RNA sequence: UUGUCAGGUGGGGAGUU
RNA sequence: GGGAA
């Protein structure tokens, strides 16, 4: 456990922003429960105040996990190394795309979402934008960077590629 | 100028602003919502006009192509919070401003344009909104009460826990969160016992449907 | 000797000799003499034979649906849509699903990956029900691994409160953390520290305590048949001493002044009398402020009050004991204690 | 061909399985097929599709003279399609239920006159259609493969009298 | 509530090599 | 070339 300094906060607060945008506001402040960010080793941990208060007792080296990880702090200072934040990213997701039953298995294995396998769109999705992948049962699946846009995706070749896989729910047990 | 003076003619001013907003330049659209959201310090009625007109301005066709963003969520939470004072104060229709009168009419009008938004809701956020809608439905004429319950009746979303225990009620909270429950199991039970007899059958038709 | 001849000799001895029956059981089931003698002493001759026979039968696969993520009916519908035959696990548990046939892998299903259901033994579900964690309460778990009990406790608490789970092995702790993250438990803190030192070296005053103390594996013979021949008297004594130390630490860490009540639930994966009843008696003698309370389980054999020359306290009957031949589930012992001061 | 390649890629045993699934997509008989009887089920492509399309727990029976690899929740009867013994087995599993949908893939070998092969298939269809009416419930469905021929018109006529829709 | 003691955490801070 | 699907 180590408090996050300003540079690493601004270094990761944009990284959230390509996916949830300005929706981070409900995350960083919540009057009901002052549940702020915390950093142990290189893994950024999103926990409650009471979680830190109990975590203050446990040793930094001993305490391996706490709350939800948002990703390790790599040497280039970037995340997505863990998808444990998928529930939060999906809820506060600006842009969500639905992938049909044909497209769930290649995503669940980490292959990128094929154009023929795209089910539904947010209708206004830029190139190179952080978007969230959903299934027909409205279930979060993972994070994807889309280099395609609804404007040209509406008329595309099936075998073309739309959204690149970054993380998927399969990694939880894979 | 009328908005600056903050007189009783704010109703007609927002009426004109909403009607003529699509005629103005794109750059002014982004700054148009700033004046609407700067009046938050008949106060509930005025805030209803600001959020409704903000919805109407964002309702302009092609805003997807013209990605002006502007994060109208601040207006969304304003409407999310404003329902409780509306349920607190009385309202009388008597007998024989966005686009009409009779304040309850905009509320359903803001709800129906909210529903008319393409896939913008029913992502577990509508249910959280609808819960306090039922809470605010404890009073007011039954035809109004039936109307808001009819909105979720004709809703395309298949969620059914809105009138019962529900997912986390975030966004200003002040209500039962019940986080991570997922139980298909309150307000209609008390609504059955109410002055007008037809509210009882309205509650019955809701639970049977 | 022929297996059929050995089985016939064992049946004849049971009908009617004790040494011959024990030798036949050891020859057939491959169990150690000490373990077979202990089982024969603990249960009746017919009961021991039934328990030995049931030990070879594979236990049914049980999956616990995460109420934090999906409902039981939705999980059953998804499993049906996936071509997997699942039924509710009795009436005691409303989320437990027993899988009979599954065309696709159970652990590789999209719902399983999403955390809708987690594969866990039905016996493990009972300890969670006995603990009965409350929302906004501090629950301390002595043994976090494999995380199934912790996930059930968090689901019961509806992601409220703080669940401090401790795991002695780092390898098991990493898997438990991964399972918790997949299940989406938000207020869970995972630690790697000794249970005995946890009451005094890390933190105390937990509202609820759940101590799934390691057992010799008597009730997990089907899962790990190696324990049948790897069981030793010295190992059993060491396990009993460790269980007693863990129970004492859990009692010390439990706050009797907590508004939710200082309830400590001790669970063991073995049906050994010296492992369950003796530990409970030792804990009660060491901590007079802790009194046995009803576990609330609708199924499970009552704790034994008198076994051979050993006599237990009258309150020991409140303990719940399950057997493969009795409850059709892995052998386990559950005890609930409440602290007064 | 392409259909054979997808059969290998998906795990389907033969192209005839893809033929059956398209029929289910276009007609929806298998979705409501509580009881399905599969005549000439080998090598098992029809049986796999029927098991997947039908809701689990259905009464799936596939009978064919050639051996059929076991399939979960399916009875693979390696006997003649219309034998007296297999008919006893089908009714033995049928019990209170009654046959709802029946699939037929009777395929005589090639190497003779086309007219011989065409009538060999048609007679085997009719003689398999015999067991259907014996076992079928009111409003049941019978999906059978037929070889077009001059007797095809006569076979359709018998279908029209013995079933409501063709 | 407010004070006392003990314990944990502690490249957060101060000091030694 | 015809007839029928």
């Amino acid at each position: 456990m180590r408090p996050l300094t300003h540079e690493e906060t601004k270094t990761f607060f944009e990284k959230l922003a390509q996916y949830i945008g300005k929706n981070i506001t409900h995350l960083i402040d919540r009057p009901d429960d002052p549940h702020c960010f915390r950093l142990q080793k290189d893994r950024v941990y999103y926990v409650s105040e009471r979680a830190m208060k109990m975590a203050t007792s446990v040793a930094r080296q001993n305490l391996m996990s706490l709350g939800i990880c948002f990703g390790k702090f790599t040497k280039t200072n970037k995340f997505r190394l863990h998808i444990t934040a998928l529930d939060y990213i999906a809820q506060y997701a600006r842009y969500k795309i639905w992938v049909k039953s044909n497209g769930e298995m290649p995503f669940l294995y980490g292959n990128h979402v094929l154009k023929a396998h795209v089910g539904r769109i947010t209708d206004d999705t830029p190139q190179h934008q952080g978007v969230v992948i959903y299934s027909m049962n409205d279930t979060p699946l993972g994070f994807g960077v889309t280099a395609r846009s609804t404007l040209e995706l509406r008329r595309l070749e099936p075998t073309a590629i739309v959204a690149f896989h970054q993380a998927d729910v399969g990694e939880y047990l894979r | 100028k009328t908005l600056q003076l903050k007189g009783k003619l704010i109703g007609n001013a927002l009426e004109g602003v909403a009607r003529l907003s699509h005629l103005l330049n794109i750059e002014f659209l982004g700054d148009l919502l700033q004046v609407l959201r700067e009046l938050v310090m008949q106060a509930t009625r005025e805030a209803l006009l600001t959020v409704s007109t903000a919805f109407e301005i964002a309702s302009a066709q092609g805003v997807g192509k013209l990605n002006l963003d502007l994060d109208l969520g601040l207006f969304v939470q304003r409407l999310y919070k404003i329902i409780f004072p509306f349920s607190l104060n009385p309202d009388a229709d008597l007998n024989k401003v966005v686009n009409a009168t009779t304040e309850m009419e905009m509320l359903l009008k803001c709800f129906q344009v909210f529903f008319f938004k393409s896939k913008n809701i029913s992502s577990s956020r509508l249910s959280s909104f609808s819960k306090r809608l039922a809470i605010a439905s404890m009073q007011l004429p039954e035809h109004s009460a039936s109307a808001d319950l009819a909105l979720l009746k004709k809703l395309l979303s298949r969620y059914s826990k809105l009138s019962r225990l529900l997912t986390s009620e975030e966004q200003i909270g002040d209500g039962i969160y019940n986080p991570f429950i997922e139980d298909p199991d309150y307000e209609p039970f008390l609504l059955k016992n109410h002055y007008s007899p037809a509210v009882s059958q309205s509650a019955k038709e809701l639970l049977k449907s | 000797q022929d297996l059929s001849q050995i089985q016939l000799r064992i049946q004849e001895i049971v009908r009617v000799y004790v040494d011959q029956l024990l030798n036949d059981i050891c020859a057939y089931y491959g169990y150690s003499r000490f373990l077979a003698e202990k089982l024969f002493e603990l249960f009746s001759v017919s009961e021991a034979v039934e328990f030995f026979e049931a030990n070879e039968m594979p236990r049914p696969v049980t999956i616990r649906t995460n109420t934090l993520k999906t409902q039981r009916r939705e999980l059953a519908q998804a499993l049906i849509n996936r071509g997997v035959n699942l039924e509710p696990i009795g009436k005691w548990s409303k989320v437990g699903l027993q899988v009979f046939e599954s065309q696709v892998p159970i652990g590789a299903t999209p719902e399983y990956l999403a955390g809708h259901y987690i594969l866990q033994a039905a016996s493990s579900f009972l300890p969670v029900m006995a603990l009965a964690p409350q929302p906004n309460e501090r629950i301390l778990d002595m043994s976090s691994a494999p995380g199934g009990k912790v996930t059930y406790v968090a689901a019961l608490q509806k992601n409220t409160g703080i669940i401090f789970a401790n795991d002695s092995n780092k390898a098991r702790t990493k898997a438990l953390s991964a399972n918790i993250h997949r299940l989406g438990v938000r207020n869970a803190i995972v630690c790697n520290y000794d249970g005995r030192k946890f009451p005094n070296e890390v933190i105390g005053g937990f509202d609820r305590v759940l101590l799934d103390a390691p057992c010799s594996g008597t009730g997990v013979i089907y899962k790990d048949q190696s324990v049948k021949t790897n069981k030793s008297e010295r190992d059993f004594d060491t396990l009993s001493h460790l269980q007693r130390q863990l129970l004492l630490s859990a009692i010390d860490s439990v706050n009797a002044d907590s508004k939710t009540g200082g309830f400590i639930v001790y669970s063991t994966c073995s049906i050994t009398v010296d492992e369950d009843e003796a530990v409970i008696q030792y804990a009660l003698k060491k901590r007079p402020n802790v009194k046995l309370v009803s576990t609330g389980l609708e199924f499970g054999r009552e704790g034994f009050t008198r076994f051979r020359e050993k006599r237990f306290h009258p309150s020991l009957k409140l303990t719940r004991r399950y057997y493969p031949h009795v409850h059709n589930i892995d052998g386990f012992f559950v005890a609930k204690l409440k602290k007064i001061s | 061909d392409k259909w054979y390649k997808l059969a290998k890629e998906q795990g389907y045993r033969s192209r005839a399985a893809f033929k059956l699934v398209q029929l289910n997509q276009k007609y929806s008989f298998l979705e409501k097929a509580k009881v399905i009887i599969d005549l000439c089920a080998a090598p098992g492509g029809w049986l796999q599709v029927a098991s997947k399309t039908c809701k689990p727990g259905s009464l799936i029976v596939g009978v064919d003279l050639a051996p059929i690899k076991p399939i979960p929740n399916c009875h693979t009867f390696v006997e003649d399609i219309t034998s007296d013994k297999c008919r006893s087995q089908l009714r033995g599993y049928l019990k209170t239920w009654k046959a709802d949908v029946v699939l037929h893939d009777g395929a005589p070998n090639v190497g003779s006159a086309w007219l011989q092969d065409a009538y060999g298939q048609a007679q085997l269809v009719l003689m398999s259609m015999k067991l259907a009416c014996e076992f079928l419930v009111a409003g049941g469905t019978f999906v059978t493969k037929v070889f077009r021929s001059r007797d095809y018109n006569n076979l359709l006529w018998v279908f029209k009298q013995l079933f409501n829709k063709v």
